[PDB]
């Protein structure tokens, strides 16, 4: 007994979409519910690395302010659905891609010149809509790696860094039982991804970073 | 499922909805009939509302 | 009452606040916002909605 | 003892007489939380007296509503003690204040 | 005895079985209503804090 | 004269502290009043009415 | 510096003997001696053969042993917090313990 | 990916109780998430040792009362609930105590052993108040870990104990009360480097220097469950 807790078991993948899953644990002793649940939380929402668009270059502009015409959604909106794009960069710390399109109708990151070095994982993804018989646009779109999310605290156009791949994380802590007691914990966590790496995948990168953090405590 | 939202509509009667409830449980209870739903070991009120 | 308690206090707007004035493509990353500590929960903001 | 009273419990509990409270001046003979005895000081006993007050106290038993009331010495062997002093507390009491 | 058993068939009787609680007095309909139970250690009832 | 003395013991005068959550060790949105009440425990025990 | 001080334990039992050994390495251990032991000494078996029939029948015999068992502990080093805990920690019954003192 | 991982750089001892630790560099939350982790892991789970029944000469119950003696018998239980002792390679161990003669008595009292170590001799268990008066008791000690309460432990127990023994509530987890902070450190010439400060309070069985690694052993083996997935 003296040191051996309990052990939980994957009680489910519990797989709703390829986008989000609710991986629940049972047992954990009471109270790691929360000691794991939120400690991996704190971990996946803000210390996971990844790649994000991080700047913009869009023909001829100083300032999103100005709205120029032939694009349905002014430059603020594109500026942020730039950074709905969800990408993969391979091996660098910056890379620039350049996108352009013409024609009357929408433009999607399909668009861009895909340099295979670079994986664009939601081809998808509108940018915007074209508004005139001559419309076209063209732009350089600059994908870096970092970690975490970073705000627009620091003609470029700068923008917050998504370079976590979790749209959101949750959990919760439950009632669970055995054959004489029921203080002890379940735990729930779903979470949402943005399609760079399954979740049931992410929380197994997730929970290296954490275990490589007690590696030199560990006996 | 845990509550009747559907059968509600059914038996717009909604006395008859307890009455018509229970006769198909009844099926399964006294006539000894199964229900066709796939289940996974649960215990069968919520399937006698169904109808 | 505490649950419209605790509901008043996160819809308040606060003229000043952490993170105040930025935009944001819709709830999740609101959320992660607020959870990182990095945008305080009554400040104001401009989002896409759907 | 409650730390934010009214200085009321001095008087509750000693008045309501299940705190002991010494009936003569003395010195404590000795304690053990059954007994308390006093040798009383002859500036106040009675002169054919052996002069040695005992104050078997009250152990656990059943309340009118079922409560324990056990009564616990205050003093310490060779103590002196002044006629009036709670030599013992009571049920909800300490050091002789009311302390629900 | 209380034997080890007796609770995973309890949670198999009561699993859902809708049991009535009402305050006294009740001055109206609403206060009576049934509630699916859900086991727990204490001695206390626990209720839903709008109802 | 609590401010005072409070203010004898090293303590803070305005009562309150800020607290931190222990599922989390997050800081609580301003301080909250901590100190030490009186408290009765009062025959109506529920073992003896379940 | 005092002599080595041995210790004879000596049982019925293997296993009671072993715990008494533990504990005393144990301690001197914890109170920092240079332990020398545990040596086994030879185990004395002793034996018994006696009738089984209250009357004749000679051949119906039974013969039980006793097995003594022994163990030498040595300490070489006394620090006197030794000495304190040896005289004063006792043990079961089914183990006997005498000490050399030199 | 820039890691750095910590080592547990230093270590105050302030008191025979109280000691402060810290673990150092961290990154960026990791002073935040293993500074509450670490607390949260150490007063659930550290394991320790407690007294757990106590047999005394002629009592017969927790409500008695001993000739010569200033405590209720059950005071006396209240006062061994809270005495704490290191155990050497043993899951429970028997304490003898006796004393005679007036005055206190004490944990120094206990007939000691090398494989005992107790915290604090001056723990007090009663008075005697009798030129003649005794007490002889049998305190029985168990490892553990948490809390147990008696009234489940007989329970558990599924043997009917002896008249004449007394049963005390387990209180096993040492640790009373921790506390943990996060702050910059001269590292590499650069900035939000954590030093991690935990320090901590305790019934003094244990030293930190392996308190935080059994915690930290705890947290990673429970752990291996989200990666094993």
């Amino acid at each position: 007994s003296v040191t051996e807790f309990l052990k939980p078991r994957l009680v489910d993948i519990e797989q709703v979409s390829s986008t989000h899953a609710k991986v629940t644990l049972e047992p954990l002793e009471r109270g790691f519910g929360h000691t794991l649940g939120n400690a991996l939380r704190r971990i996946l929402l803000s210390s996971m690395p990844g790649c994000a668009v991080t700047e913009v270059e869009i023909d001829g502009v100083l300032h999103e302010y100005s709205t120029k015409e032939g694009v349905q959604e002014d430059i603020l909106e594109i500026l942020l659905n730039l950074k709905g794009l969800a990408v993969r960069v391979q091996g660098k710390d910056e890379v620039i891609l350049t996108l352009n399109k013409s024609g009357i109708g929408p433009v999607t990151a399909a668009d861009i010149t895909h340099d295979g070095d670079v994986e664009i994982v939601k081809p998808q993804h509108v940018i915007c809509h074209l508004t005139d018989e001559n419309a076209s646009i063209s732009m350089r779109i600059k994908v870096q790696r970092g970690r975490g999310y970073v705000p627009a605290s620091t003609g470029r156009l700068l923008v917050d860094a998504c370079y976590s791949p979790v749209e959101r994380i949750a959990y919760n802590v439950e009632a669970a039982r055995v054959e004489q007691r029921t203080d002890l914990d379940k735990l729930v966590i779903e979470m949402e991804t943005n399609g760079t790496i399954d979740p049931e995948e992410a929380i197994r990168r997730a929970a290296t970073i954490l275990a490589e953090q007690l590696e030199a405590f560990v006996d | 499922r845990v509550t009747v939202q559907d059968a509600v509509e059914k038996i717009g009667n909604r006395f008859d909805l307890v009455l018509v409830a229970a006769r198909r449980a009844r099926q399964m209870q006294v006539g000894g009939k199964d229900p066709l739903v796939p289940e996974e070991n649960d215990k069968t009120t919520v399937i006698a509302l169904r109808e | 009452q505490d649950v419209v308690l605790g509901l008043y206090y996160m819809t308040r707007d606060c003229v000043n606040a952490k993170g105040e004035g930025m935009v944001l493509t819709g709830p999740k990353e609101a959320e992660r916002l607020y959870r990182s500590g990095l945008a305080s929960l009554h400040a104001r903001v401009k989002v896409r909605i759907t | 003892k409650p730390l934010v009273g009214t200085g009321m419990e001095r008087a509750v509990a000693v008045d309501s007489g299940v705190t002991a409270v010494a009936k003569r001046g003395g010195v404590v003979q000795y304690v053990d939380a059954s007994r308390i005895v006093i040798k009383v000081n002859e500036d106040e006993m009675y002169p054919g007296e052996a002069g040695i007050d005992i104050y078997n106290l009250t152990k656990y038993t059943r309340s009118n509503q079922n409560t324990c009331i056990n009564q616990m010495p205050c003093v310490s062997l060779g103590e002196p003690v002044e006629r009036g002093d709670v030599l013992a507390d009571g049920p909800s009491t300490d050091l002789g204040e009311l302390a629900l | 005895r209380e034997e080890a058993v007796v609770w995973d068939i309890l949670d198999e009787v009561i699993r859902e079985h809708p049991v009535l609680l009402n305050r006294a007095p009740t001055l109206h309909r609403l206060g009576i209503q049934a509630f699916e139970p859900v086991l727990i250690e204490g001695k206390a009832i626990q209720l839903h804090p709008l109802v | 004269e609590i401010k005072e003395l409070l203010k004898l013991g090293d303590l803070p005068t305005s009562g309150q502290i800020r607290l931190y959550d222990g599922r989390t060790g997050e800081q609580f949105e301003r301080p909250v009043t901590v100190g030490y009440m009186y408290m009765l425990k009062l025959n109506h025990l529920v073992d003896d009415k379940m | 510096q005092n002599q080595r001080i041995r210790i004879r334990l000596k049982a019925f039992d293997h296993r009671l003997i072993d715990q008494a050994t533990a504990e005393i390495v144990e301690t001197a251990k914890r109170t920092g001696a240079q332990v020398r032991g545990p040596i086994p000494l030879p185990t004395r078996k002793e034996r018994f053969t006696v009738l089984i029939s209250p009357h004749v029948n000679k051949d119906a015999r039974d013969q039980y042993e006793i097995r003594t068992h022994l163990r030498l502990v040595d300490i070489v080093e006394p620090t006197e917090k030794t000495v304190d805990a040896l005289m004063r920690l006792d043990l079961a019954a089914g183990v006997d313990v005498q000490i050399s003192l030199g």
